[PDB]
C-alpha cells in the first residue's frame, strides 16, 4: 500500500507520521536522520608546494671561451660571464687575467619536504546526497544508509522505501577548489601551462610523482661578485608562501547553513536545506484490522502545562475509558503541535500523559487517537530563557 | 633557638607522590607540588612540596625526600626551579619553600640523581603584583619607601595551623615474590606487613618479621602486600590514601607568613608644566606605565584615572576652586587659578 | 551505544608474534582503563593486561611476552604478542572499564606447536 | 603536538543579544559566523582583554574561541 | 579564601557513606567502580565495587 | 564570584558564612585526587575593578 | 631571527660564520604563542624527522 | 639497521667554502653554509653544512 510523504532535510530531529487506511488502523512511522552527506565528483588536476632553486656548479675556463648547453629544466636560466679573477682558500684559481669565461646555470624544482604538506587543485561538480537514518515502522527498528536519488530503494522484510531526490540541487561547493592541510577554499587559480609569478600556482606539477614540471618565477641571473665564485640570482618569492600568508578563512568557517566539511572523502555533512520527497511501498501484511486494535470511549483532554517553547515544553493528560488495553499510534493531523511520542500503551480505564512542542498562545486542535478525535484547548505562556542551545522542533504558524 | 621551632618536623616524614609531568610524562615523583601561594608584592612565593626540609636522615640547606620508601637527602643547591626565567630560592622549612621567581604560567622544578633527572612541571600561573602606581617587571634599585606586605623569611608560629595524618597501607610488589610453589613475603626488618590473597579465599594475615609461605597461589599477582607505619605523619594531601579511623592526630603551625615590611618604589619624572589662563599644558615622559590620577577640588571632582607609558602632551582647564593631579608616587600637587 | 571492535586475531605457529587492536566508537580512554581478557573455550574470561594514565600492568602468565600500549588520539589499544605457545590459543576480548563497563566482541587467536 | 588552551570567556544573555568579556593571555583567534545562507563571517585576532556585544536570532549562531571546540547557540521567545 | 582539602576515603570491594562535618560549604561525593594506582603497582586488585 | 563570598564576623571569629558554589566533578580514572569547579574568588575581580 | 651564526674554537683559533637567512617560528592552531608550552590538548602536526631514515 | 643508512655517506669528503662573515671578515671557512631549511612548527631547523657528522 504505497504512501508518499515529505521529509524535512534536517538530521537529528525525529519525524512521525501515520499511514491511514479505511478498513485498517493507522500504521505509525518514526524516522530520525542521523547524518546527511554531500559528495561531489572530484577531479585532481595538479599540486603545488614550496619551490627551491637548485644551482649548478659554475663552469670555469681560463684563457678561452665556453658555451651554454641547454638542459630544459623548468624555468632554467644559463648565462656566460667574462673578465673575472676567481679565488679559493689556496689562492688564485687562475693566472690568466682577461678572457676567463664562466658558465652559470640555475633552475627550479619542488621542495622534497612537501610530499605530505602540499596544496592540491580540484574541479568539482555533480553533487550527490546520501543519508544515514534510523527507521521504526511497526516496531521494526533498523539503521540504514541510503542514496536519495530516484533509484535505489532500500528493502527490508518485504518493505521497499524509495527516497525522492532533493527539492534543491544547490551545493556549498564551487566548481574550482583548493585544499591545503585538510582545509578547503573556493579560490580561483590558473590552469595548466598559464601560471604567473608571485601568486599561487607559480610552479606546477601534474601529480606528486609525475615528474613533469612547469615553472614561471622570472628568475634572472645577476653579474657575479669579483674575486668570488657563486651563482647570484633574483626571482619573485614563493607564490605559495604569500598565498598561505593570505589564507582567507576556510569554508569550514565561511560555509552557509553551518554544515561541516570533512575531507577524508571530501563531503559536506548535514546541510539543512530543502526537503526529501519519500514514498513507502509497505506490504499489507503489517497492517492491522480494526477489531485487532483497541477502540475507546469517553475520552477527555486536559492541558496540564502549556508553554510555547522550542522543545517539547507542553504536558497534556488525556483521561480515557478504553474497551481494550493495547499500544496504538497517536498523532495530530495539523502542525500546531509536535508530539514527542507517536504511540503510548493504553490501559482499560487509565489516563495518558503526552509531551509536545507548541507555538500557539491559544492552542486549539483535534488530536487523533487510534480510532477517534478529541479536542484539546488551553493557553500557553512565555518561557524563561532568552537563548537556548538547540533548534526549533515545530513549524511557525502565520 | 630553632629546635623548638623545628622539633615539630621530627614527628613527620617526606613522601613520594604522583607527578602529572616529570621528565618523561605521567609519572611518580618525590617532588609533587600540592600548591604554591604567592600574595606578596615583589615576587616572594611559598611552595608546598611533598618533600621535607632542614632535617637529617640537623642541617640547614638539605632537602630530605622519599624514594620508594627509603628517605634520602641532598643539599638544596643541587635543586633548581624556573617558570620562564630561572628562579632564586630564598630558603625552605619543612614542607614549605620560600623563593624569588619571575612572572609566568607554569612552574617547573628540577633536580638530578647520579643517572636520572627528576623534574616536575605544573600549570599554576605566577602572579607578580606591582606596588603603588608605577608598574614595572623587576625590583628597582632605588626610590621612595612605602609599606608593603611580604612573606616572612624565617619560620614562626602564628594563628594558622595545618593537619598531619596517620600513614596508610602502601602496596609493595617487591615484598611479594614467587617461591617454587608458594608465595614468599620478606617484610622490612623491624616492621610488620599485611598480605591479602584471593587465590583461594580472601585471606588477611599479618606477618611480624615472619617470612611466610602460603599455599593455593600460583602467581604473585593474586596477592597484594602492603606496608604499615604509625609514626612520621603526613599532610592532608588529596594524592594519598586515608588511614584507619578519624585520621586526625594534631595540628602544626605555618612558617613564611605575610608580614608588613618596607619596600622601595621608583620615582617618576617631574612633569613639565606650561600654564595659561585657567589652563595648563603638561608634557610627560615616564620610563614605564605610571598612573595619572587627577581631579578638581569642587563639588564634582571630574576625576581622571589613566595610565601613561608613552610621552604625551595634555591640556587641562583649572578653575579658581583649585585642581589636583598625582603623577606616579609623587605627592599630590595643588594649583588654584587667579583672575587675569 | 559505545562499541569495542577488536581485530588482529588469526592463526600462527609457536614462536610467532601478533598484534591485536581494539578501537572504540567514541573517545573513551581518557576516562576509562583499558583491558585485554583471554577466554579459553570453556573457561572463564581472565585478565591479560590493563593500562591507563598510571601505566600498564600485564598478567604474570604472559610477563615479558605480551605488552599493552594505548593511543588516545587514535582511540586504539594494541597488545603485541611475542613467542606464543600452544596454550595461548583463546578468544581475546577488549574491556573498557569506567563508570560503565563495556566488553569487546572478541577475535579468535590460534597458535600451533 | 600539544597546543595551548585559552581560558573560558564570560558569557551574558539578553533579548536577541549576547555580551562577552574576554581576557586573552596571548594573541588568539575568534572566528564567528551565522548559521544561515549569508555568513557575516568575522575572523579576528584578540590580544587584549575586552568586551563585545553581538546579536543572535532564532536562526542560530556559531563561534570558535582559540583552540576550543565550536560553540553553537539558538535564540527563542521571551 | 583557600580551598580546604581532605584525602579521599577509599574502600576496595566495599562501600562508604557520607559524614557531614557541617563545615561551611561542605561538599562530599562518593564514586564507585574506580581502579586507582600507586607507584608499586595498583593500590588494590579488585575490578569493580 | 563577587563580593560577599566569604563572611566572617571579625578577624578571629572562628566562623564564616560561605557562598562560593563548590561543585564536585568526577576524578580521573587511575588517579587519586579531588578535582573541583567553583566560581572565582570575588575579591580578585573586585580589586581588579 | 633573521640571521644564523655558528662557531667553534680550535686549540687557539675561533672559527665563526654567520648568514642572514630568515629563521621564522611557525605556531600551530589559533593561538599565536611564542615558545612551546607545557600542557594542553593534543593535535596532529608536521615536524622534521629526528631519525635519518 | 642504522649502519646501512650510515654507510652510503662514506663516499664523500668535507670541504671548505666561502662565508662572507668571519670572526673578522670574509673567509673560505671549513663549516660553510650551503642552505638552511625551516618549515616545521616547533622551530626545529635542518641546516646544510660543508662538513660531515
Amino acid at each position: 500500500y504505497e504512501h508518499a510523504t515529505t521529509m524535512p532535510s534536517q538530521a537529528g530531529i525525529s519525524y512521525n507520521t501515520i499511514v491511514n487506511r479505511a478498513g485498517y488502523a493507522p500504521l505509525p512511522i518514526s524516522i530520525t536522520p542521523t547524518k546527511i552527506k554531500l559528495i561531489p565528483t572530484v577531479n585532481l588536476e595538479y599540486v603545488t608546494c614550496h619551490y627551491k632553486t637548485g644551482m649548478d656548479s659554475p663552469a670555469i675556463k681560463c684563457c678561452g671561451s665556453q658555451e651554454c648547453t641547454p638542459t630544459y629544466r623548468p624555468d632554467e636560466q644559463c648565462k656566460v660571464f667574462t673578465g673575472v679573477y676567481p679565488f679559493m682558500w689556496g689562492g688564485a684559481y687562475c693566472f690568466c687575467d682577461t678572457e676567463n669565461t664562466q658558465v652559470s646555470k640555475a633552475y627550479v624544482m619542488k621542495s622534497d619536504d612537501c610530499l605530505a604538506d602540499h596544496a592540491e587543485a580540484y574541479k568539482a561538480h555533480t553533487a550527490s546526497v546520501q543519508a544515514f537514518l534510523n527507521i521504526t515502522v511497526g516496531e521494526h527498528s533498523i539503521v540504514t544508509t541510503v542514496y536519495v536519488n530516484g533509484e535505489t530503494p532500500v528493502n527490508f522484510n518485504g518493505v521497499k522505501i524509495t527516497a525522492g531526490p532533493l527539492s534543491t540541487a544547490w551545493t556549498p561547493f564551487d566548481r574550482k577548489i583548493v585544499q591545503y592541510a585538510g582545509e578547503i577554499y573556493n579560490y580561483d587559480f590558473p590552469e595548466y601551462g598559464a601560471g604567473q609569478p608571485g601568486a599561487f600556482g607559480d610552479i606546477q606539477s601534474r601529480t606528486v610523482s609525475s615528474s613533469d614540471l612547469y615553472a614561471n618565477t622570472n628568475l634572472v641571473l645577476q653579474r657575479p661578485k669579483a674575486g668570488a665564485i657563486h651563482v647570484p640570482y633574483t626571482q619573485a618569492p614563493s607564490g605559495f608562501e604569500q598565498w598561505k600568508k593570505d589564507k582567507a578563512p576556510s569554508l569550514k568557517f565561511t560555509a552557509p547553513f553551518g554544515c561541516e566539511i570533512y575531507t577524508n572523502p571530501i563531503r559536506a555533512e548535514n546541510c539543512a536545506v530543502g526537503s526529501i520527497p519519500l514514498a513507502f511501498d509497505i506490504p499489507d501484511a503489517l497492517f492491522t484490522r480494526v477489531s485487532e486494535t483497541p477502540t475507546l470511549s469517553a475520552a477527555e483532554c486536559t492541558l496540564n502545562e502549556c508553554v510555547y517553547s522550542s522543545d517539547f515544553g507542553g504536558i497534556a493528560t488525556v483521561k480515557y475509558s478504553a474497551s481494550k488495553s493495547g499500544k496504538c499510534a497517536v498523532h495530530v493531523p495539523s502542525g500546531t503541535a509536535t508530539l514527542k511520542e507517536a504511540a503510548v500503551e493504553l490501559t482499560e480505564q487509565g489516563s495518558a500523559t503526552i509531551h509536545f512542542s507548541t507555538a500557539n498562545i491559544h492552542p486549539e486542535f483535534r488530536l487523533q487517537i487510534c480510532t477517534s478525535y478529541v479536542t484539546c484547548k488551553g493557553d500557553c505562556h512565555p518561557p524563561k530563557d532568552h537563548i537556548v542551545t538547540h533548534p526549533q522542533y515545530h513549524a511557525q504558524t502565520f | 633557638s630553632t629546635e623548638e621551632l623545628f622539633n615539630e618536623y621530627k614527628l613527620t616524614r617526606p613522601y613520594m607522590a604522583r607527578c602529572i609531568r616529570c621528565a618523561v610524562g605521567s609519572c611518580h615523583s618525590p617532588i609533587a607540588i600540592e600548591a604554591v601561594k604567592s600574595d606578596g608584592h615583589d615576587g616572594y612565593v611559598r611552595l608546598q612540596t611533598s618533600s621535607q626540609y632542614g632535617l637529617d636522615s640537623l642541617k640547614g640547606r638539605t632537602m630530605r625526600y622519599d624514594m620508594h620508601g627509603t628517605i634520602k637527602e641532598i643539599p638544596l643547591h643541587q635543586v633548581s626551579l624556573y617558570t620562564s626565567r630561572p628562579c632564586h630560592i630564598v630558603d625552605g622549612h619543612g614542607y614549605f619553600l620560600l623563593a624569588r621567581c619571575p612572572a609566568g604560567d607554569s612552574i617547573t622544578m628540577e633536580f638530578k640523581k647520579d643517572s636520572v633527572r627528576h623534574s616536575c612541571s605544573v600549570p599554576y600561573e605566577v602572579k607578580f603584583n606591582p606596588v603603588g602606581r608605577e608598574l614595572y617587571t623587576h625590583p628597582p634599585e632605588h626610590g621612595v619607601e612605602q609599606a608593603c606586605q611580604v612573606y616572612a623569611h624565617d619560620a614562626q608560629n602564628r594563628g594558622a595551623y595545618v593537619e598531619m595524618h596517620l600513614p596508610g597501607s602502601e602496596v609493595d610488589s617487591s615484598l611479594v615474590s614467587l617461591s617454587g610453589s608458594s608465595v614468599t613475603v620478606t617484610p622490612p626488618d623491624g616492621t610488620s606487613a599485611l598480605v591479602e590473597c584471593e587465590c583461594g579465599g580472601t585471606k588477611i594475615s599479618e606477618t611480624i618479621n615472619k617470612t611466610k609461605q602460603f599455599s593455593q597461589c600460583t602467581k604473585k599477582e593474586q596477592c597484594r602486600a602492603y606496608r604499615l607505619q604509625n609514626d612520621k605523619w603526613v599532610y592532608n594531601s588529596d594524592k594519598l590514601p586515608k588511614a584507619a579511623g578519624a585520621t586526625l592526630k594534631g595540628k602544626l603551625h605555618v612558617p613564611f607568613l605575610l608580614a608588613d615590611g618596607k619596600c622601595t618604589v621608583p620615582l617618576a619624572p617631574e612633569p613639565m608644566i606650561t600654564f595659561g589662563f585657567r589652563s595648563v599644558s603638561l608634557k610627560l615622559h615616564p620610563k614605564n606605565p605610571t598612573y595619572l590620577i587627577t581631579r578638581q577640588l569642587a563639588d564634582e571632582p571630574h576625576y581622571t584615572h589613566e595610565l601613561i607609558s608613552e610621552p604625551a602632551v595634555r591640556n587641562f582647564t583649572v578653575t579658581e576652586k583649585g585642581w589636583e593631579f598625582v603623577w606616579g608616587n609623587h605627592p599630590p600637587k595643588r594649583f588654584w587659578a587667579q583672575e587675569t | 551505544d559505545v562499541q569495542l571492535q577488536a581485530s588482529g586475531g588469526g592463526s600462527v605457529q609457536a614462536g610467532g608474534s601478533l598484534r591485536l587492536s581494539c578501537v572504540a566508537s567514541q573517545n573513551l580512554f581518557e576516562y576509562y582503563t583499558m583491558g585485554w581478557y583471554r577466554q579459553v573455550p570453556g573457561s572463564q574470561r581472565e585478565r591479560v593486561a590493563l593500562i591507563n594514565n598510571g601505566g600498564s600492568n600485564v598478567a604474570g602468565s604472559v610477563e615479558g611476552r605480551f605488552t599493552i600500549s594505548r593511543d588516545n588520539a587514535k582511540n586504539s589499544i594494541y597488545l603485541q604478542m611475542n613467542n606464543l605457545k600452544p596454550e595461548d590459543s583463546a578468544v581475546y576480548y577488549c574491556r573498557a572499564f569506567g563508570p560503565a563497563d563495556y566488553w569487546g566482541q572478541g577475535t579468535q587467536v590460534t597458535v600451533s606447536s
